[PDB]
Formats: C-alpha cells, structure tokens, sequence
C-alpha cells in the first residue's frame, strides 16, 4: 500500500510550518492514523493520534498548547502543524496507520458519552526528519 | 503506565531456541476479554514490521517461528531456528491507555 | 426527498445466543414435572441456509451437568458405610461350580458392630474377587479403603430409562436442520422450527450405543478433522441389532443391621449349581452391518487400502469391557471376539459382574448396590459404534481401528447434533417516504 | 484506549433544576429503569430482579387505573382545592426544585389519588354508556 | 403462521404480516432441582415481555404496530436507494447493515417524543 | 390515643348490592389484586436466603404476577386495554335469556348472575375475540385506503 | 461470614486428635530466644484401617 | 498422613539449620513526621498546651 512520509527541512527556533502525508489503497473515511517519534540514536515516542471521522484528538504530555492536526477525507491527505519549535525537539517524524479496523461510535444509555475504541500499529512508511538547529 | 524490557540485549548462535520477555507495570486485561500487548521489529536504516499481535496470534504473512506468549502479569516471546535474518531490535508496546509506551531496546547479533 | 422511519412489530429475527432451557415429562426422571403436549408444532420454511457448528452447544454440557447434579441428588438421604473397612480374613468356595468360574466367590467373615455400643457380632458373606484387594492366613480388604468412602444405595427407586424432552422458555425457539446426508457441520440448507424436543433416553453405555436412534439412509461417520486422530470417530449404524443378556443363578440376600435405623445388605446363601452370566448375539447381520461398514470407510479412505480390527489397547476396566445397567445392575462383557476380522449361527458372550462400583472420574466418591433377589434377563437394541484411527502407517496399508471414548458427552452429541438455540427479537425499523400526520 | 463525546442528558443530572425547566428530561430515567444486568449470589441477583419487577408493575398499574395510561403528562377535570398550598403560579415553577415541593406535599397523597380514582369512575363511564345510546 | 415469512423479501412480506401478528398474540394463552430451572425460565419471559412493553410504551407507537413518527432519516446510516432495499433484500441483511446505530435511533425516538409534542400539548391546552 | 372518623367504599363494600348501583366501586375492589398489605417486610425479604421459605414466597409473589399479566394480557388480546369498560359489536344471543333488563339492573346481584351464566363461557370469549378479529382488522384494512 | 462458611464445609473433621501428648524439647542449632516456642511430641492414631 | 478412609492429615517435618524468629522491621523518621502531623491536627480539638 502507499504511505509517503514528506516534509524534510531545518529551522531556527519560533517557526511555523505545514506537513503532509499522502495515503492510498484503503477506504481512508475508515482508519485512524497516529503520529510516532524517533530520536536520533535513541527509541520511539508517541506524540498524537487523530480520530476516524475527524473529529477527536488526543495529544502528548508535551505540546498540548502547541500542536495541530487536522484530516482530509476528501482529498485522503493529512496535515500537521507544528509551532513553537525547540533545537531539542529533533527527531523522526513518521506517519504510520493503526492495524484494525474501527468502527462506528457507540452511545450508551446511561447519560450518552460516544466512545471510541483504539489499538496499535501494523504498517510504517519510509519517514522524514525535521532537525530544528541554530545556524 | 510505563513498561520496561527484560533483558536488555543479547548476541545469539543458530541451533538454539530464543526467548525474549517484556514486563509489564499493570494487568491490562481488555473488557473485550484480551490484553493489549503487541510486538514489532525494525532493521537498521529502515521502518519497522510487524511481529505480533493478540498476544499469541502471529501476523499474516509471517513464518512460522514467531508466535506469542504470557498474561497480564509478564510477558515473554517464542522464536526458534535462529537465523541471520533475524537482528534488528525488538520492541514491546503498550496499547491500553494513553499514553502508548515502547520497549527499550534488544540489541540481537551473531557471535565472534 | 423527505424519507421518514417507520417502527414495525412482530418480524422475524434469529439471534445465535444461549440461554437455560427447561424440564418435560424414578431416580432419572422426577415423580412431578410438567406434563407434555399430545400435539406436535413445526412449520417447514424455505430459502434459508446456516452452518449448525457441532461439538460446540453447551446442551450437551448442561445435559451433563444436570446429569451428575441428579445422580448426587438420589444418594442424599441414603446411608454412610464407614465400619466396612474392617478387616477380612477369608476363604474359599468349592461346591456346585463349573471350572470357568473358579476362584470367583468368596466366603469372608468378620466382626461388624450392633446397634450396641457394647455389642458386636460375627457376620459373614460371600462376595465377589473382583472388587476384593489383597492387604497382605491371608486377609483382605475392600478397594475404597485407601480411596473414598462408600454408601448404600437406597433400594426403593428404579433406574430404567425414560424418554426426556427438552424445552425452551417463551420467546425463544429451536432450530432442526433436516438433511438425511448430513455431514458433521456444514450450511444445512432445509429448516424446522419446533418448540420441544423428542424422547431421550440417558442410558449410560461404555463401548457402544444401546436402545440409541437409527439413521433413515446408511451408516454414517461423524468427525470434524479425519486427518488427524486427536478426535474419536462417531458411526452410527442403520438397523437395530439384537442381543439379550442374563444372570443364570439363584440369587438370594440375607439382612444384618448396623446401628439405630441402619441395616445392611450382605449376601446370601446361593442354591444350585452356579454358571457364567454372559450375553449372546447374532452372526448374519452382523457379518452384513460390518460389510456396509467396510463399503462407507473407504470414500474418506484409501479405496484399496486394508482395513484390520483389533482388541483395544488395554489398561482400565472402565474402557476394556463393555458396560451397562440390565437389571439394575452393571455388566462387565469383553467383545474381543467381535474384532477379529480383516479386510480389504450365534455368537457367545461372557462377562463379568462388580458388587462395588466407581462412577464417573471424580475419585472422591463410591457407591454399593445391594444384589437382587432372583434370576434376571435382559433384551436390548444395538444402534451404533464408537471408534478411533491409529497412527504411523506407511502410506495406506494396515489400518487398525479401535473403541474408547471413556465420555458421556459424545453418547449425547450423538443424540443432539441436530439442534441449536436461537433467540428472538420481534422488533425492528426501517424508512419510508411516508409522513406523520399530527 | 478510548475517548468521551458527551451528547445527551445526565441520568438525574437536571434534580437541581427548577420544576418547569427540568420537566423535559423525564425520559431518562423510564429509559433507566430496568437494565443494569445489560450459590447466594444468583440468590440475591433474582431477587433484586423481581422487586424491580413488582415496582414497575405497581407504578403501571397506578397508570392504568387513571385515565392517564400508556402517554406521558396529561390533564383531568379535578379543580385544585387551595387547603394544600396557596402559591402565586409563579413561585413554584421558577422558583422551587423537586425535593422542596415534595417536602411541601408529604401529606395529602392519598386524598388526591382517591379523588383522582373517583372522577376517573364518575361522570366517564356511565357517562360513556349513556351518550352510547339516544 | 409461526415465523412462516422468513425466506422472503421484506417488501414481499410486506402484507400478511398481520396474521403473523395475531398468531404471535398468544404463548401463555393455551396452557426440586428442575423447578428451580422453571422459575429462571419464567423469569426471563416476564423480563422479555415487559422490555418490549416499555420500549413500546414510551414512544407514541404503543397503539397499533406500524405507525409514522417526526425524524427525518439521516443518510449517514445507510446509504442504499428504496427500491434497492425493499426488492433485493431480506430482514437479516437489513439488520446487519443497521446493528450499529441503533442506541441513536432509540434517542433520537425519544427525544422526538418528549419534546414537541406533551408540553407542546401542554400550552395547546391554554386557551 | 387514636380516634376514628370520616369514611369512604372500602374494600368489598358492595358484594351485596344492586349491580346497576355497584358498577361504580370497580377502582378500590380492582386495586387489591397485586396488594392487601398496602409494614417492615424488607428485613425479611433480605434475610431468608438459605432457606426454602423464602423461595416459596418467591413462588408466591411470581404467580401473583403471572396472574395479573393473564388477565391484562387477556384483556389486551382484544380492543379494550387501558380502560374499565367497552361496549363491543356482538349482538347478544337470546338463547341465553330472555329476561327484561329491569330485574337484573334492579333485583339481582352479581354472585347470582354468576351461578346464573356461568357456562355460556367460552362461547362468549370466542365470540368477543371473533369481532375483535372480523373486520376489527380486516375492514380496517379496507378503512386503511388513504 | 456467609462466605468463610461456605469455604469450611467440604473440608475433613479432626476429631480424633484429642489425645494425650508424650512430649520433649528441641535443641539443634537454635537462637536462645526462641527457647520454648517449638515441642517434639508423639502419640497414638488409627490409620484408614480400623 | 493418612488418618481414616478418605481422610489424611498434613503433619509438620524438619527444619534445615537455624531456629530464628520472624519479626517486621520499618523506617523511623517517616513514623516521626507522621506523629507529628498527627498531634497537629490532634491540638485542632484538644488542649493544644
Ligand atoms: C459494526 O461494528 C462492528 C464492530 O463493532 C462491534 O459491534 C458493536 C455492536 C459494538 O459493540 C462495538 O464495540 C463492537 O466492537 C464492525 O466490525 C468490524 O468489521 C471490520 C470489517 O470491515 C473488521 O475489520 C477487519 O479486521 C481484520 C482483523 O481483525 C479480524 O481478524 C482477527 C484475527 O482473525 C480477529 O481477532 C478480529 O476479530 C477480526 O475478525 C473478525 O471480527 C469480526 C468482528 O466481530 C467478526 O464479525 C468476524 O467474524 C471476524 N472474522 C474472523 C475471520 O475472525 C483486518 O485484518 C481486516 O483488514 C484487512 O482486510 C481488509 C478487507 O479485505 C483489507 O482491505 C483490503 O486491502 C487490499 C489490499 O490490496 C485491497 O486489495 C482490498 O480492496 C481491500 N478491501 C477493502 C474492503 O478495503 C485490509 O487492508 C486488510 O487487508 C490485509 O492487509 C494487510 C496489510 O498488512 C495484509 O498483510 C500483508 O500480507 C502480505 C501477504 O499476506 C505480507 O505478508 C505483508 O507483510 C502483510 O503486511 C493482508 O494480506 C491483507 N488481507 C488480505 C486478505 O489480503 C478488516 O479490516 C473489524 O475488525 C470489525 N471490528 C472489530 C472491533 O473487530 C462492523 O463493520 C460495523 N458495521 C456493520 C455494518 O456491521
Ligand atoms: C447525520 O449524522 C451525522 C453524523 O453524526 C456523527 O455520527 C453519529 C454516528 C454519532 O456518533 C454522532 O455523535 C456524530 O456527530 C451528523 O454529523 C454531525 O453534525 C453535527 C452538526 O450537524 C456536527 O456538530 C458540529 O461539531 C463541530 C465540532 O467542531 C470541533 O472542532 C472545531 C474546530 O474545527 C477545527 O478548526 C481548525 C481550524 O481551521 C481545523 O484545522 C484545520 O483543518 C483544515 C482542514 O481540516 C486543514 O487541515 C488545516 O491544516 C488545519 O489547520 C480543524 O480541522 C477543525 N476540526 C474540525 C473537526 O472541524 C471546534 O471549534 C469545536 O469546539 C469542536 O472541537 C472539538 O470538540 C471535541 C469535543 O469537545 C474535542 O474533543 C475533546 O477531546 C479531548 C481528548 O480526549 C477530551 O476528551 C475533551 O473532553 C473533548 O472535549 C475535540 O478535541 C475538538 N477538536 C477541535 C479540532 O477543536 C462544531 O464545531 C460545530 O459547531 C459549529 O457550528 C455552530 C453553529 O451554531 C457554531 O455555533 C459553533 O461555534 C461551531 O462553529 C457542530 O456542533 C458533528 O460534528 C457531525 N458529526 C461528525 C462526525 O462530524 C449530521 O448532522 C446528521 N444529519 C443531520 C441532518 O443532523
Ligand atoms: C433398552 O431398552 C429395553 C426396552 O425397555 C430395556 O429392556 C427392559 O429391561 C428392563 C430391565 O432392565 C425390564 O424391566 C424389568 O422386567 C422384569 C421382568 O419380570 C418378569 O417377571 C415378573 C414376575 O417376576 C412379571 O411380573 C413381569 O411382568 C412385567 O410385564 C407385565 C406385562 O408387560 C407387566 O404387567 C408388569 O408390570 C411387568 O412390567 C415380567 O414378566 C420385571 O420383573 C422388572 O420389574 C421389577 O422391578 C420394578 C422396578 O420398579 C418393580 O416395579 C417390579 O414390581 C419388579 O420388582 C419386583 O421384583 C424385585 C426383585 O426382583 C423387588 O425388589 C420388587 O420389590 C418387586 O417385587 C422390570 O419391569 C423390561 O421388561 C425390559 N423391557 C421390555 C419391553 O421387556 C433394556 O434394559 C434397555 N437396555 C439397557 C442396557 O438398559
Ligand atoms: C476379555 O479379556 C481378555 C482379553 O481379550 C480375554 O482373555 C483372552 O482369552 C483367550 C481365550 O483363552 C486367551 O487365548 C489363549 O489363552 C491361553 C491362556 O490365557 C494362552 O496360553 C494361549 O496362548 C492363548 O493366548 C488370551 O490369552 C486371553 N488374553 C488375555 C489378555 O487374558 C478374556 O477371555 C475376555 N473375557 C472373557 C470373559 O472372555
Ligand atoms: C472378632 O473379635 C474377637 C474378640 O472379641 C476375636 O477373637 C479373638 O481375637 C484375638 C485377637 O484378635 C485372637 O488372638 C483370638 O484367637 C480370637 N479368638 C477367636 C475365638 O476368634 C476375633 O478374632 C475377631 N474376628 C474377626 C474376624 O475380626
Ligand atoms: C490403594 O491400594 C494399594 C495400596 O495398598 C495400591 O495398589 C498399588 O497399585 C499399584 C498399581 O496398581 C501396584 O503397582 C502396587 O503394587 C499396589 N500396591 C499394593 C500394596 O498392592 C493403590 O494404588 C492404592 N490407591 C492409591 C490411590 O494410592
Ligand atoms: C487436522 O490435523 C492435521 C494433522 O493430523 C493438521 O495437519 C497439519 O497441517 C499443516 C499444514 O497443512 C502442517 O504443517 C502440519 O505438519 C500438519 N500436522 C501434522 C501433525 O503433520 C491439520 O491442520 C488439521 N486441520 C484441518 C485439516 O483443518
Ligand atoms: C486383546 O485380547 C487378546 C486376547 O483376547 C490379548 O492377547 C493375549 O495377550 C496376553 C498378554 O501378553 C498374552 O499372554 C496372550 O498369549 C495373548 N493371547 C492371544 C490369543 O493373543 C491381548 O493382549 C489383548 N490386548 C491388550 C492390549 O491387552
Ligand atoms: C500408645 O500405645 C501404647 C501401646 O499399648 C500404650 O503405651 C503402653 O502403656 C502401657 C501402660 O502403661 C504399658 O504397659 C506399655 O508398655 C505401653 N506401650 C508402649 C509401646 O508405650 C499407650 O496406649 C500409648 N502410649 C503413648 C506413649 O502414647
Ligand atoms: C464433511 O465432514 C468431513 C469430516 O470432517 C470433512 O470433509 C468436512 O468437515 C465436511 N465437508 C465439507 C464440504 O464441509
Ligand atoms: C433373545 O430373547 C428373545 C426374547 O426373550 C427370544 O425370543 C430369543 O429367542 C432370544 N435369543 C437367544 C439367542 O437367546
Ligand atoms: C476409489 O475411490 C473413489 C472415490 O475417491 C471411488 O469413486 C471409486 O469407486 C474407488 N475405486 C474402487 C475400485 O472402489
Ligand atoms: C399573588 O397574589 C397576591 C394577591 O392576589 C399578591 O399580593 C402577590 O404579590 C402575588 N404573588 C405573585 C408571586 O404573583
Ligand atoms: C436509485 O436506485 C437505482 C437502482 O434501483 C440506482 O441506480 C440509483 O443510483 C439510485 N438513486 C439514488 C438517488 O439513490
Ligand atoms: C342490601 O344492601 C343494600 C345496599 O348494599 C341495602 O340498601 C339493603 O338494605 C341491604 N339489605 C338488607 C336486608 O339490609
Ligand atoms: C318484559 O316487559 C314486557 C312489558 O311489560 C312484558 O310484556 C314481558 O313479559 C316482560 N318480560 C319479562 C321476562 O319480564
Ligand atoms: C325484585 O323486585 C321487584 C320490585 O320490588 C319485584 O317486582 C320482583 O318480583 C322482585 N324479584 C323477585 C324474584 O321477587
Ligand atoms: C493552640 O495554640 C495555637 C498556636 O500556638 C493556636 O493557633 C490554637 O488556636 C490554640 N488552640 C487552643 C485550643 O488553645
């Protein structure tokens, strides 16, 4: 299947930018997507998670008042918005799809609250780093 | 809720049975009646792959030698037939609340 | 355009769940339950298919549950046992015998209590070798003694088997599927729906299936992966085969008491000359029945392969000898002769008779029948065979098939394959493009 | 792994409300009142079941015998008597919750079931009857 | 008949749905460690019936068996055309394609019930 | 100190009377099918897990219930659920008596017209489930042309 | 206490372990302030023969 | 060891080395900090002096 993982680059502190992922060969109004981080040398990091029908979000214990991240179903395109950038914030950034399928909400009837059901990770693309450096 | 790996890495020979452990910080049993316990490796330079999911129920796709093992308690792994193919690192991963944690790492190699 | 929703009442919707079913109409059956139903309820229906996936409903497990629960119930207010583990110094009965029942009958006395506490008295019986170990001129014991205690059966309610019906509650129903060449599973594609169920009866059989059901067509073969041998092999025959059964000796039983309220049973003196109870059954039709067995192995089989039968493979007494309830009581027949045939007028049956018997493979039990004065025969049916496959052949030669199965589970898997409960949900919705008038 | 989309009404959530705002809940708690289930312990499980049971029946029952079955709030033609409460129509419907009127009311229960009962009989039935023939 | 519709189409069996409903009118009509099994089992009927007796009851349908009601049906459900649903499918293929919005349907009945119609009767009675 | 006072029907008060007059205390007598006990029973209802007399009772009050489920669904077979009474549309066979109107609306009871009419029965229920089936549906069907 | 005496029931009863007690003190290799706590004694019983 | 038919009893054995004695052991000044607090809020009701 295809899942490219644009958006290279480098930047001083205090930037704004726009970041794009293109998918293909799935019902894409169907799947949750997440986002993971790799530090260089290093392990894995979660940082965020968007809902199937785009509507809720989760985030890290870091940037909850920082990020952004939005879904296209129409043109089948992620976009993440990353502001407020950090030399120490370098790392990969992937763009990688839960395995299972999910399905519609649920409403309970005992005082509504949709939930939502989650689980891990089958596929990872290629990947993209963005070194956010001083000079 | 964090996770960790045990043990930390190991060169390995083929001829030999394998057996790699995870342990846990909770019990996650699923109200759906499971536990929320997945393996995946990566080679170096490249993505990773899935391994495992459904604690024992191997990918499709995959040979023989990979299945998994264990409960709420702790976990372990079950690969024989060592092979060269078979190096990269090996990471537990949680997926019950948020937010996910990852396993260390397993540092897997030859012998000289 | 303007598509609004209608609630409708009353469709028909199958759910595959499970619930608690119900009782219908003597130590099996009870003395009050609810009468059945002189009219029988079921409509044929059309254009519907589903898989019924055997081995898998419960009813069997409940049915087994039930089973042991009533068992437990009858030995309730029956009395315990516990001063039989007295010592036994024995001896030896030479007198009106034939020379194939030597060594059987034991004479055995010993002292056993009054209902004194300062009384005892001498009491002696005669019993059986088989249910009498060696301690160690030379005294025995019973087998219980280093195992479970035992109690005595209370000798007033009957053990004959009774047709039993099975029921669902109200907005539930059971599915029938109606294939005469139906498999082990597979999509059923002819339904019928009934209410209750027809007459079961539990009898409790080791080796093979006595006064079962008949099969309408042929012989037909019954397991899920015929390549492996981890599974039995249920085969069920087409015709009823006879056999009768009997106890050829003068029965006689004396009666000693124990305590307050408490009498035993002991043994009495027998009268006659004493021969072999055994069984006896036909040649011919066997001989056919075995033949349409040979023909229907071999479509799953090699068609030119060998078949060979054997004994089994030997160890308990529980999976040896046949076993059954006759005359309230339990026989114990070898049927090696029945196996020596290979492939590619009457025949003679000894057997052998317990006074002290275990019950189902729970150890932490015994139970003791009193004998039956008298001489007693017995009549029944033969329907249908257990069987399982060997392993280790080289490539479809000499094939050897053997009877176990040591379960009650399949003897009602047999009965129950065709059955699967389904629940009922009469309400459902859909739109229209109808509106609401106010 | 889940998350929380809360849409509709908490169960009793609109209790601290005022009479005629939280008059339009009422549905959660009849959509409440029989589900939960969705050796001794069986024992007291059944039990349970059956006072649920018998309390539904009574209040249904309580239902049908008025002439204000099967539907939700409805009306009658039993002028109030003032010997109860002596309000001004707008103190109690912006001005008092459900526990205080309740505390108010604890007395007269029976006599307004009765006289509900009698004018539910009375004037309706053979009343019926009468306008069924000329 | 006694569940005699089943392998048809539902807008086949769109008509004589109305015997099905007076044959389905009856089942307490036309009468130890077993009676424990008794008692469970009549408990469950009792149960079941009167969970279909309240979820009728609070709707307005709780008179006769088809009624019309005041949603409009949200196309986010399904999305199969009319003809296509009512000539080319049975109830259990319909079920399947609906059992996951149902708690929505039941609220949104509900909702629908309450609201606009008791105290909108309610100032309807002031004249 | 406990003194009495004002009165109402009560319980039973008119199984001696005149049935055109008591037609009207239908409510109270109707009432006590489900209760007689309308008082701390809940320590009892809790306490008598171990024991067959507290299944018994459990015996007892799920017939109870059984019974008044038998009659409000008898009674919602045909088309007169919810209410206390309905005329219907069979006409009454003569074959069964002949007399006037002003003997039993004036000079008769209830138990005597019980020991009276008491095997017309089944017919009289078959009949009433016939025109609540007969064109109660059917001509309904005929009345659903909209 | 319903449950803790459901547990109890199946269990064996010890009855006959009301007997008299020929006793002696312990002394290998032990801490002297756990002097007194621990006895060796001896006695009769029947076995599952009676 | 078995006692009577379907009856056994478990009987105590030897023991390898020492005869030591089980005890608890904690911290201290947690337990200090703790009564301290604890006689704070005691002076809240009490004679505080
Ligand atoms: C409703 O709802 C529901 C749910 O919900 C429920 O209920 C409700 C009531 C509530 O309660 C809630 O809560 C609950 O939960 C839903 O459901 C759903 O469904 C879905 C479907 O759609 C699903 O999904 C799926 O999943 C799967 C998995 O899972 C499964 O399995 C497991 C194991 O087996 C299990 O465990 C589970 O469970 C499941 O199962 C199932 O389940 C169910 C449920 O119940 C049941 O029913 C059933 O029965 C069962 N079954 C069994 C058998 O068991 C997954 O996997 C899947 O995915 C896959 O598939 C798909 C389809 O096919 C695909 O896609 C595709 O792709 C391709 C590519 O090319 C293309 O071509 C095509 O076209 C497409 N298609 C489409 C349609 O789209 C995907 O992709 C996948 O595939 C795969 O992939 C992969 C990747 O990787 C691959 O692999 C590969 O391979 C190679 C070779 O082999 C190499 O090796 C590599 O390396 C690798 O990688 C593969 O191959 C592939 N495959 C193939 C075959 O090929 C699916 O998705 C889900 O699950 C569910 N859910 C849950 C939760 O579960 C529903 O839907 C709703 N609705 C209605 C209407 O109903
Ligand atoms: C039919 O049906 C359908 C369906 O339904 C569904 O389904 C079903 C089954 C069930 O389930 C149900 O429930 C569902 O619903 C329907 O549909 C529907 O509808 C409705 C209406 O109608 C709707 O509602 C709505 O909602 C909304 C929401 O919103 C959200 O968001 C917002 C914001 O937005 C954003 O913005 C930004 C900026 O721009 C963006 O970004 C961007 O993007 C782009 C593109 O995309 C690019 O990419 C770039 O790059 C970027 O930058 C984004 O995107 C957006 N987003 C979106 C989504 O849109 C805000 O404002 C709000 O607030 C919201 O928010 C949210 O919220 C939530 C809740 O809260 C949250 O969650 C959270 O989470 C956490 C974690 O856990 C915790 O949990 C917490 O607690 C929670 O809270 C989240 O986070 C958030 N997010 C965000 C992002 O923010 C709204 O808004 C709306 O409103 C509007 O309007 C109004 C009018 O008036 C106004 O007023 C306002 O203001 C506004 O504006 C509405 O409400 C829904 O949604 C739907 N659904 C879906 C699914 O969608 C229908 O309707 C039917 N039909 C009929 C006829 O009816
Ligand atoms: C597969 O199914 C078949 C088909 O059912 C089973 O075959 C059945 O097998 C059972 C035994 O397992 C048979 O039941 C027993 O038959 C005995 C035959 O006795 C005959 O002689 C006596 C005189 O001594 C006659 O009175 C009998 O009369 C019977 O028949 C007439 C006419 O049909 C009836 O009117 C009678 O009522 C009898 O039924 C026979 O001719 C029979 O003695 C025995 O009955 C005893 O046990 C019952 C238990 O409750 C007592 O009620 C009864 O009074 C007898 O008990 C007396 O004797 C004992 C001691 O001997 C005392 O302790 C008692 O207090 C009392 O004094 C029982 O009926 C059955 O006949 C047979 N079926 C057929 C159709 O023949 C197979 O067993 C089954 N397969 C397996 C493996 O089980
Ligand atoms: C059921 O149990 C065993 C197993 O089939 C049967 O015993 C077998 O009886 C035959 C017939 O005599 C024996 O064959 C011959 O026996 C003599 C002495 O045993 C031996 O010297 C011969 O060489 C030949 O084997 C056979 O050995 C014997 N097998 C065993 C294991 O004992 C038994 O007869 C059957 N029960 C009844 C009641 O018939
Ligand atoms: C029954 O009890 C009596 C004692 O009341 C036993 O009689 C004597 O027992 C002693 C020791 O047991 C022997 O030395 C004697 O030889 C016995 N004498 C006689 C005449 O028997 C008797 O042995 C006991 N019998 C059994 C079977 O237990
Ligand atoms: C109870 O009885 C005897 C002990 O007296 C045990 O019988 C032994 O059985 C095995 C195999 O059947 C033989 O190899 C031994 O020689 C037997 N021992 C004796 C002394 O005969 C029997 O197993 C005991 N039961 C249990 C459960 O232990
Ligand atoms: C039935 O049992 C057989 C073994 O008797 C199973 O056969 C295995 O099949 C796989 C792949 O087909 C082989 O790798 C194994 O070696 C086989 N087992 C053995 C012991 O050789 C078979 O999977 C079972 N299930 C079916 C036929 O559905
Ligand atoms: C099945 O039965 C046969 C005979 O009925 C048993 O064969 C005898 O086995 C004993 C034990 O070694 C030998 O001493 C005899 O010589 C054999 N006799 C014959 C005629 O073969 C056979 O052992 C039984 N099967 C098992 C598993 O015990
Ligand atoms: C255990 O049994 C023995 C056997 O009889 C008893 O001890 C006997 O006591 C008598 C009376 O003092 C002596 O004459 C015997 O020499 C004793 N025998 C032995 C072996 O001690 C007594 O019932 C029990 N003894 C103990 C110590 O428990
Ligand atoms: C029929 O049963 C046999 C034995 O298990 C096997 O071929 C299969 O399970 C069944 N056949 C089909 C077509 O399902
Ligand atoms: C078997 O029993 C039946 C009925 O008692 C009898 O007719 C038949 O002759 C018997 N056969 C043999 C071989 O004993
Ligand atoms: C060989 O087996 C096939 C079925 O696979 C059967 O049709 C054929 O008759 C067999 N051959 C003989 C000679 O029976
Ligand atoms: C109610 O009426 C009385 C007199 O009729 C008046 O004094 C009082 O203020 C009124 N109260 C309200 C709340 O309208
Ligand atoms: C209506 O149904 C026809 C086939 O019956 C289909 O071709 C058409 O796309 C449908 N149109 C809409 C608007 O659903
Ligand atoms: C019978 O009852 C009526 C009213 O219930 C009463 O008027 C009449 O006096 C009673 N009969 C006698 C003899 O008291
Ligand atoms: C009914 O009243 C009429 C009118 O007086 C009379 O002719 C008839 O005989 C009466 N019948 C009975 C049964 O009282
Ligand atoms: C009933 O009362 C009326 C009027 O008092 C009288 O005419 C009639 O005869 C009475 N009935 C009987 C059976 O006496
Ligand atoms: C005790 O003294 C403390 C400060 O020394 C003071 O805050 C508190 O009010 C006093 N309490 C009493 C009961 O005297």
């Amino acid at each position: 299947v295809q899942l490219v993982e644009s958006g290279g680059g480098v930047v001083q502190p205090g930037k704004s930018v726009r970041l794009s992922c293109v998918v293909s060969d799935f019902p894409f109004s169907k799947y949750p997507m997440y986002w993971v981080r790799q530090a260089p040398g290093k392990g894995l990091e979660w940082v965020a998670a968007i809902s199937g029908d785009a509507w809720h979000v989760v985030y890290s214990n870091s940037v909850q008042g920082r990020f952004l991240v939005s879904r296209d179903n129409v043109k089948n395109t992620l976009y993440l918005e990353m502001n407020s950038l950090k030399i120490e914030d370098t790392a990969v950034y992937r763009c990688a799809r839960m395995f299972q399928e999910s399905g519609p909400p649920r409403l309970d009837r005992w005082s509504g609250r949709n939930y939502y059901y989650y689980s891990g990770m089958d596929v990872w693309g290629q990947g993209t780093t963005v070194t956010v450096s001083s000079a | 809720i964090v996770m960790t790996q045990t043990p930390l890495s190991l060169s390995v020979t083929p001829g030999q049975p394998a057996s790699i452990s995870c342990k846990s910080s909770e019990s996650l049993r699923q109200s759906n009646g499971k536990t929320s316990l997945y393996w995946y490796r990566q080679k170096p330079g490249q993505s990773p792959q899935l391994l495992v999911f459904e604690v024992s129920n191997r990918f499709s796709g995959v040979s023989d030698r990979f299945v998994g093992s264990g409960s709420g308690t702790d976990f372990t792994l079950r690969i024989s037939r060592v092979e060269a193919e078979d190096v990269g690192f090996y990471y537990c991963m949680q997926s019950k609340d948020f937010p996910l944690t990852f396993g260390g790492g397993t540092k897997v190699d030859l012998k000289r | 355009e303007n598509l609004w929703v209608t609630v409708y009442y009353g469709v028909p919707v199958w759910k595959d769940a499970e619930t608690t079913l119900f009782c219908a109409s003597n130590v099996w059956a009870t003395h009050a339950c609810v009468p059945t139903d002189p009219n029988p309820q079921e409509i044929h229906l059309e254009n519907v298919t589903e898989e019924f996936n055997m081995w898998k409903n419960n009813m069997v497990e409940q049915m087994h549950t039930d089973i042991i629960s009533l068992w437990d119930q009858s030995l309730k207010p029956c009395v315990k046992l516990t001063p039989l583990c007295v010592t036994l110094q024995c001896t030896n009965v030479t007198n009106n015998i034939t020379d194939d029942m030597r060594g059987e009958l034991k004479n055995c006395s010993f002292n056993m209590t009054t209902e004194l506490r300062d009384k005892k008295q001498k009491v002696y019986s005669l019993f059986y070798r088989l249910d009498v170990v060696q301690i160690n001129n030379k005294e025995y014991r019973l087998i219980n003694c280093n195992t479970s205690a035992i109690t005595q059966a209370c000798p007033k309610v009957s053990f004959e088997p009774i047709p039993i019906h099975y029921c669902a509650p109200a907005g539930f129903a059971i599915l029938k599927c109606k294939d005469k060449k139906f498999n082990g599973t597979g999509p059923c594609p002819s339904v019928s729906t009934v209410q209750c169920t027809h007459g079961i009866k539990p009898v409790v059989s080791t080796q093979l299936l006595l006064n079962g059901s008949l099969a309408e067509e042929e012989v037909m073969i019954r397991s899920e992966n015929i390549t492996n041998n981890a599974k039995n092999i249920l085969v069920q025959f087409n015709t009823p085969v006879q056999i009768n059964c009997t106890r050829p000796n003068n029965n006689t039983r004396k009666s000693i008491r124990i305590g307050p309220g408490q009498a035993f049973y002991a043994t009495g003196d027998i009268i006659g000359d004493i021969r072999q109870a055994h069984c006896t059954v036909s040649k011919a039709t066997w001989n056919e029945t075995l033949g349409k067995v040979v023909k229907q192995l071999r479509k799953h089989f090699g068609n030119n392969t060998i078949i060979r039968f054997a004994n089994s493979s030997g160890g308990d007494l529980e999976v040896t000898t046949h076993s059954f309830n006759c005359g309230g009581e339990f026989f114990y027949c070898n049927t090696s002769g029945l196996f020596n045939s290979t492939w590619i007028d009457s025949i003679t049956l000894p057997c052998r008779i317990k006074q002290i018997i275990n019950m189902w493979q729970r150890i932490g039990q015994a139970m003791y029948a009193p004998p039956i004065q008298g001489v007693i025969r017995c009549v029944s049916n033969i329907t249908g065979l257990i069987l399982t496959r060997d392993g280790g052949s080289t490539n479809s030669t000499t094939e050897t098939f053997r009877p176990g199965g040591g379960d009650m589970r399949d003897n009602w898997r047999s009965e129950l394959y065709k059955y699967k409960v389904v629940k009922i949900e009469p309400l459902g919705v859909a739109p229209t493009r109808a509106k609401r008038r106010v | 792994a889940v998350g929380i989309g809360a849409v509709f009404l908490g169960f009793l959530g609109a209790a601290g409300s005022t009479m005629g705002a939280a008059s339009m809940t009422l549905t959660v708690q009849a959509r409440n009142l029989l589900s939960g289930i969705v050796t001794v312990w069986g024992i007291k499980q059944l039990q349970a079941r059956v006072l649920a049971v018998e309390r539904y029946l009574r209040d249904q029952q309580l239902l049908g015998i008025w002439g204000c079955s099967g539907k939700l709030i409805c009306t009658t033609n039993v002028p109030w008597n003032s010997s109860w409460s002596n309000r001004n129509l707008s103190e109690i419907w912006d001005n008092m919750t459900w526990l205080q009127w309740d505390k108010e009311i604890s007395n007269y229960t029976q006599i307004i079931y009765g006289l509900l009962e009698e004018s539910q009989n009375q004037q309706e039935k053979n009343e019926q009857d009468l306008l069924a023939l000329d």
